[PDB]
């Protein structure tokens, strides 16, 4: 009946707090931006709990960072990208991922300006 | 060697009879494998069932995007400058990976616009297409949608169909 | 930091408003009915400010916007009239109903053709 604690004017859904920034900046900058407001970039951990993410259009930086040695990815908070959550689209050389509609993540150059999503739960 | 993937959309604004507003024919390495009603989510005749392209993760993703591309073009077709928009989206992998992603737009059988995803250049083919170019060139979202889907999504399904086309054989 | 208004269970709460997107395709009437059976109505656009997240929406969906057969103006289910400043209406298909599309755009559609929809509930 009440959506979990969130800042002012932040999208709240199932007690998660999202915020889409129209401003176009690079991953590094996007990271800091969220950082600078007690929040992370965007971490996908549940298709169910994070259902609304399939209605979003365009591409947005997520809090994904990979280790190009295990071809694996992990989030800012140190946790690994659990399988069966995101369909990572692989043209590379890039080392960052952009969240795209219907649980997809396009790998791109981390220095390419782009809109981003900040998340904060609880 | 090189491989390609061709998607030929037929989008109609204000369908007249029993015409479906969305239709798409596809070809893997120049030849057919799927006819799909992108408006009602319906495979109409996916000839070439000896490679089970369906039964690949790419298959559904592919249909997903075919529907999204069809819906985007529909809205765009609704505010142009019954109208039949024929579009061909293509991607081709060479021996290195050099993927060429491009789009071709027609409106009644006469080519109108060409989009070079790679160089990201909109080039006019018809005098009367100068305005749509402007609009779409300035619609950064649309144009980026055209680059992302043909340069990556399409190369992705190509890669998976191929990687699958072999494991069977060898 | 604070809380977001009272909203039904599992509904996108934003700027004290509730939304819910249905993947189920119904015609306008069938959709409108669905929102009513949930103490809600079809999406209603009154402020690009209070509802900016609407430019985030992918695809087209029914919104509670209808056409008045005489004066050719559009009105919401509640009766009020669309205010000049919110939507740009483009004809996609025949009908007297309007679908919503990302970036405050209203596309005309056959009231009887099945589409996804967006229920809202002004807090």
């Amino acid at each position: 009946s009440y959506c979990g604690p969130c800042p002012k004017n932040w999208i709240c859904y199932k007690n998660n707090c999202y915020q889409f920034f129209d401003e176009s900046k690079n991953w590094y900058e996007s990271q800091a931006s969220c950082m600078s407001q007690n929040a992370s970039l965007l971490k996908v951990y549940s298709k169910e709990d994070q259902d609304l993410l399939k209605l979003v259009k365009s591409y947005h930086w997520m809090g994904l960072v990979h280790i190009p040695t295990n071809g694996s990815w992990q989030w800012e908070d140190g946790s690994i990208l659990s399988p069966n959550l995101l369909t990572i689209i692989e043209m590379q050389k890039g080392d960052c991922a952009l969240y795209a509609s219907s649980f997809k993540g396009y790998i791109e150059n981390c220095s390419t300006p782009n809109t981003y999503i900040c998340m904060q739960r609880t | 060697d090189a491989h390609s993937l061709w998607y030929n959309f037929t989008i109609i604004h204000l369908p007249r009879h029993g015409q479906q507003w969305c239709e798409v024919q596809s070809q893997v390495d120049q030849k057919n494998f799927l006819s799909y009603d992108c408006g009602s989510d319906k495979v109409l005749s996916m000839g070439h069932l000896e490679e089970q392209l369906y039964a690949t993760d790419a298959w559904g993703k592919q249909l997903e995007m075919l529907r999204e591309v069809g819906q985007r073009l529909r809205l765009e077709l609704a505010d142009t400058e019954p109208l039949t928009l024929q579009v061909r989206m293509s991607c081709e992998c060479e021996a290195d990976g050099y993927i060429r992603g491009s789009w071709q737009f027609s409106f009644d059988g006469r080519k109108f616009l060409l989009f070079d995803s790679n160089n990201r250049k909109w080039t006019v083919v018809h005098a009367g297409a100068r305005r749509m170019k402007e609009k779409w060139e300035k619609d950064s979202g649309l144009t980026t949608f055209f680059k992302m889907v043909s340069m990556r999504d399409c190369k992705s399904w190509l890669r998976d169909f191929l990687m699958h086309r072999k494991k069977r054989l060898e």
